[PDB]
């Protein structure tokens, strides 16, 4: 094996307690303790804490400042529902599975949960790749110069609903399948099991392909084309300190851009490769729950960096905390 | 107020030149427009010249234009006219005024003058009075009353001032303005009606002063 | 050219009335007239400004109407020193000059009196200087309705003569004339009848006064 | 921050041209946001040259209920030009908005460059805002020769070229009026750059634009307008007593010529106000502030502006705080709202 395998579980621990069997109905406790469990239930707890009121103010400001609603920032509002996905069907139900120490929804309630965690996750994820086109069709012209649309917008949204779709469904026909990931306290991809019957194998690679190398292209193209742009307009107007600052802020914004994408998806993607390439990759499972911690933290960060560092939503956020 | 006053005037010879000078007070002289107007004796008044406030542009009455030529120093304060060539007529009191703005500026009209200054455009030197008597008549007896007087007569310059009695008869006494005559001397007339019947009975004596050359000649005129 | 016309030329106003004078400009130089106040012994003084406007530190007896070519200065109530030439004045130039009417006198309204009329012989000393000075006093008349001729044989001296009036009196207020017939010795001493003769309205028909020469 | 990469962008662009619909319009950065929306520049796919495109941004259009204003600058601009009044290219709509897009003008509006020049320095230096104003006097002056009332005039629609002429530009709400009238009752045109005659409810003449001038000019020098503070505007409501009763004082900025010039101007009554005087418009021109500007040189162009605008800075704001004004909620647009948005564009 590489942990222990089932057709309904995959613990990552290896079986030497000889009580590992489905998390479903079993607390887990001879692999974890209880204040590890409290670590995991405060962790969740911060997530919503912070990721709610982030969001919902994404939501909120945009409705009450006029200028704010445009095409371009349809899919920001976008990234804040996504995010929210994730709060109210991930990390609320890992906060209470958690405290029983195990998950206690049954088979059906680990789809359900896995299902929403894995849509919330993918909206996003597909959101700042989006995000990237739009930049890059707005600065560095898709067709010699355009003008940024309504339609393009909604296009954009639906596309990254699209695509969620097309990861987050088919585990639930048999191609694939959610099984409890980390603490066994909350459900994940099955892609760390080499089990026949729902044909991981082909699903590690589509999974690998289409939603973490297609994305990381797609995002390194962009990103290089507007600083390589930037760089060269500061070139040709060495005059004026602005140009000057801009090309260094670019560069640093573009560098934060591409690191907030990597540490999101990079562990998932790492792990998963590992153990398709090496068999008898036993990894823990508090080990488990470290992909886990650096993607759910998107939640809070995505908003910080695609939002926050945004001139207009800044203005807009300063007038409503300065009584608004 | 505002104030002007001038000085500079004097007796000039005609076709001569005098230059009058014109001290403002209570405005800055770069900050408002300067004139010259003319009055001719007992008679309307004649634009002259005007001067931009912050000055340079120039307008002028057609019959003075060219030969006097308006100029200002804003660092002095002071507004002259220089006066090229003069006649008979150009003998005035002259008086400067101000004027504010220039095309239509809250619609202005010419709001402070001076006191003048008197120029005399005259040629002679100054000349004593002779005084004639004018004897009373014995056929204006007719009415009781005889008027008698004094011609004072072949002067120059003005004021005479003509009395009777010393100033103690002044009551009926009419001393008439002065009228230049065709000899370039000032004449006048100063008679007083008295009672035909108290002719030789008081005496009639016109005191004749001219300032101008202290000349002062008593003529008892006779009954 | 600019022509400034006033009406009445003259008018006889008593204290207390409502005098009404208007003036006209032959051309329009839009709303723009002023109003000046003179009489003897001071320069010109602003009344009215503007076109209508009344100027500061001016009593508001003095008021102004109308627009167009047509202006009008009203003196609600008559003070003893409104007796005085009034002038308006229109302010603009393209390069001509500023143009002021020809005064409009307010002079006090009295009765009629006839001059008494006097012709004074030249004494001796007058005829040694070269000239006879021959003088008619017409005194304390009202109007000024009254000419003053001269005749010398019966023939007319004009051109040779010279008039002076005084204005209005403060001894009785009516007008005095003195006016002074100046001659040749020589045609003094080729004369004997030296004729003032006096036409005023006050009498029915001239008065002649004259004299044959000296006492 | 992005709005630094869309300036930059901009910047990028400018190298370009130096060296209709939403597929043929690069979009740069706002420039403000006007009446009816946002003022963007923009560059056009096969020419590689600079436009402002004037958004009048459908949503806010439906709601202030402004299609009777838009229609009238549009119409009034297209017809009108001389070489201090620019043209207008285009005339389209894309999905959001209503565009005109109109000639070169890089270098930036004369509101901004009071500011620009620096704050601390207020307005231009004398003898450049005395040659501007020759050029702003000289594009009204062609527009009275033409019997056309503005109502209107500001700083932000007096546009400064990249030689440094200045030209009026953008002809909002006016009327173009025939020869044998001259009188037309109506409130029209944007309070502060309206005389009393128009806030009266009362008919006018070409004083009013003569009033506008003399406002502008005032705001030129001073950096602050007659009837407003140093970079404010105020309410309509408070905007219409300050030009009916506000007394004009003048700074010791001015020289005394401009003085005197603004006074003239800044007249409340239309009789005592520079500009017609029943015979000529040309008894403004014998001011002695343009005994500097010769006419005839002036009016062909061919004297030289004692400011150049640099083109290694770009002017006019870039997003940051601009001006905003409902859009839709549950408003929905008429049927007679979609015509006139395919009747507006040409
Ligand atoms: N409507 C116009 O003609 C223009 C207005 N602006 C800017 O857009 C801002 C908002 O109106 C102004 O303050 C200027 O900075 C312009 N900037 C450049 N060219 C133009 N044609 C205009
Ligand atoms: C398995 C896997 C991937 C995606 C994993 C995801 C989407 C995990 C989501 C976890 C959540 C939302 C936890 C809370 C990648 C990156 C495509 C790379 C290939 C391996």
């Amino acid at each position: 094996m590489n942990g222990t395998e089932g057709p309904n579980f995959y613990v990552p621990f290896s079986n030497k307690t000889g009580v590992v069997r489905s998390p479903f109905e079993a607390p887990q406790y001879y692999l974890a303790e209880p204040w590890q469990f409290s670590m995991l239930a405060a962790y969740m707890f911060l997530l919503i804490m912070l990721g709610f009121p982030i969001n919902f103010l994404t939501l909120y400001v945009t409705v009450q400042h006029k200028k704010l609603r445009t095409p371009l920032n349809y899919i920001l509002l976008n990234l804040a529902v996504a995010d929210l996905f994730m709060v109210f069907g991930g990390f609320t139900t890992t906060l209470y599975t958690s405290l029983h120490g195990y998950f206690v929804f049954g088979p059906t309630g680990c789809n359900l949960e896995g299902f929403f965690a894995t849509l919330g996750g993918e909206i996003a994820l597909w959101s700042l790749v989006v995000l990237a086109i739009e930049r890059y069709v707005v600065v560095c012209k898709p067709m010699s110069n355009f003008r940024f649309g309504e339609n393009h917008a909604i296009m954009g949204v639906a596309f990254t609903w699209v695509m969620a779709l097309a990861c987050a469904a088919p585990p639930l026909v048999g191609w694939s399948r959610y099984i409890p990931e980390g603490m066994q306290c909350s459900c994940g991809i099955d892609y760390y099991t080499p089990h026949e019957e729902t044909n991981n194998e082909s699903f590690v690679i589509y999974m690998f392909v289409v939603h973490f190398i297609i994305p990381l292209i797609v995002i390194f193209f962009c990103y290089g084309q507007l600083v390589f742009t930037v760089k060269e307009a500061a070139a040709q107007q060495q005059e004026s300190a602005t140009t000057q600052k801009a090309e260094k802020e670019v560069t640093r914004m573009v560098i934060i851009m591409v690191i907030a994408f990597l540490i999101c998806w990079l562990p998932y993607a790492g792990v998963a490769f590992y153990i398709f390439t090496h068999q008898g990759s036993d990894f823990g499972p508090i080990f488990m729950t470290i992909p886990a911690f650096f993607a759910k933290t998107s939640a809070v960060y995505n908003p910080v960096i695609y939002i926050m560092m945004n001139k207009q939503f800044r203005n807009c956020m300063v007038t409503t905390l300065c009584c608004g | 107020e505002v104030q002007l006053v001038e000085s500079g005037g004097g007796l000039v010879q005609p076709g001569g030149s005098l230059r009058l000078s014109c001290a403002a007070s209570g405005f800055n002289l770069y900050s408002s427009s300067i004139h010259w107007v003319r009055q001719a004796p007992g008679k309307g008044l004649e634009w002259v010249a005007s001067i931009y406030s912050y000055y340079g542009s120039t307008s002028y009455a057609d019959s003075v234009k060219g030969r006097f030529t308006i100029s200002a120093d804003t660092s002095k304060n002071t507004a002259y006219l220089q006066m090229n060539s003069l006649r008979a007529e150009d003998t005035a009191v002259y008086y400067c005024a101000r004027y504010e703005g220039w095309w239509w500026a809250n619609t202005y009209a010419l709001d402070y003058w001076g006191q003048g200054t008197l120029v005399t455009v005259s040629s002679a030197s100054t000349k004593g009075p002779s005084v004639f008597p004018l004897a009373p008549s014995s056929k204006s007896t007719s009415g009781g009353t005889a008027a008698l007087g004094c011609l004072v007569k072949d002067y120059f310059p003005e004021p005479v001032t003509v009395s009777w009695n010393s100033g103690a008869l002044t009551s009926g006494v009419h001393t008439f303005p002065a009228v230049l005559q065709s000899s370039g001397l000032y004449s006048l007339s100063s008679v007083v009606t008295v009672p035909s019947s108290s002719l030789g009975t008081q005496t009639y004596i016109c005191n004749v002063n001219h300032k101008p050359s202290n000349t002062k000649v008593d003529k008892k005129v006779e009954p | 050219d600019i022509q400034m016309t006033q009406s009445p030329s003259s008018l006889s106003a008593s204290v207390g009335d409502r005098v009404t004078i208007t003036c006209r400009a032959s051309q329009s130089v839009s709303s723009a007239v002023a109003w000046y106040q003179q009489k003897p012994g001071k320069a010109p003084k602003l009344l009215i400004y503007s076109a209508s406007s009344l100027y500061s530190g001016v009593p508001s007896r003095f008021s102004g109407s109308r627009s167009g070519t047509d202006f009008t200065l009203t003196i609600s109530s008559l003070q003893p020193e409104d007796f005085a030439t009034y002038y308006c004045q229109q302010y603009y130039e393209w390069l001509s000059l500023f143009t002021f009417g020809q005064g409009t006198k307010v002079e006090i309204k009295r009765t009629v009196a006839a001059p008494s009329v006097f012709i004074f012989p030249p004494s001796d000393s007058q005829l040694k200087s070269g000239t006879a000075s021959v003088v008619c006093l017409l005194n304390n008349f009202y109007p000024r309705e009254a000419k003053v001729q001269w005749k010398v044989d019966n023939a007319l001296q004009s051109g040779n003569s010279q008039e002076s009036v005084t204005e209005q009196d403060s001894k009785d207020s009516t007008y005095s004339l003195s006016s002074t017939l100046t001659l040749s010795k020589a045609d003094y001493e080729k004369h004997k009848v030296y004729a003032c003769e006096v036409t005023h309205q006050g009498l029915s028909s001239p008065v002649t006064k004259s004299f044959n020469r000296g006492e | 921050l992005e709005t630094v990469v869309a300036n930059s962008a901009f910047i990028a662009a400018r190298g370009s041209f130096d060296a209709m619909g939403e597929d043929w319009f690069l979009d740069f950065r706002v420039l403000g946001r006007g009446g009816f929306g946002e003022v963007f520049a923009c560059q056009m796919k096969a020419t590689g040259k600079l436009y402002a495109c004037k958004k009048l941004n459908k949503k806010r259009l439906k709601k202030r209920k402004g299609y009777q204003g838009a229609m009238v600058e549009k119409k009034i601009l297209a017809k009108v030009h001389s070489r201090f009044i620019v043209s207008l290219a285009y005339a389209f709509e894309t999905k959001t908005d209503l565009c005109l897009v109109m000639t070169i003008m890089n270098g930036g509006d004369i509101r901004y460059h009071i500011y620009n020049v620096d704050e601390d320095n207020p307005g231009f230096q004398e003898p450049r805002a005395i040659f501007y104003t020759a050029q702003i006097v000289s594009g009204l002056e062609h527009l009275h020769q033409r019997n056309i009332i503005y109502r209107d005039l500001k700083p932000e629609n007096v546009l400064l070229d990249d030689d440094g002429n200045v030209r009026i530009s953008d002809l909002g709400l006016a009327v173009e009026l025939k020869a044998g009238q001259t009188k037309t009752k109506g409130y029209a045109g944007t309070p502060g750059f309206m005389a009393p005659e128009l806030l009266l409810g009362e008919e006018y003449d070409f004083s009013v634009d003569y009033f506008a001038l003399g406002v502008t000019l005032y705001e030129m020098i001073a950096a602050r307008g007659p009837f407003r503070a140093r970079g404010e505007k105020v309410e309509n409501k408070e905007l219409k007593q300050r030009v009916l009763e506000q007394a004009v004082t003048y700074p010791d900025k001015f020289s005394p010529a401009s003085k005197d010039f603004c006074e003239a101007l800044l007249q409340k009554d239309p009789e005592k106000r520079l500009g017609f005087r029943d015979g000529s418009c040309d008894g403004l021109r014998t001011h002695p502030l343009f005994r500097d500007i010769s006419w005839r040189q002036l009016e062909a162009g061919m004297l030289t502006p004692p400011f150049v605008p640099d083109s290694r800075t770009v002017y006019a704001k870039n997003i940051q705080d601009v001006g905003a004004f409902e859009e839709v909620k549950g408003v929905a647009f008429e049927k007679a709202d979609t015509e006139f948005f395919q009747e507006f564009a040409s």
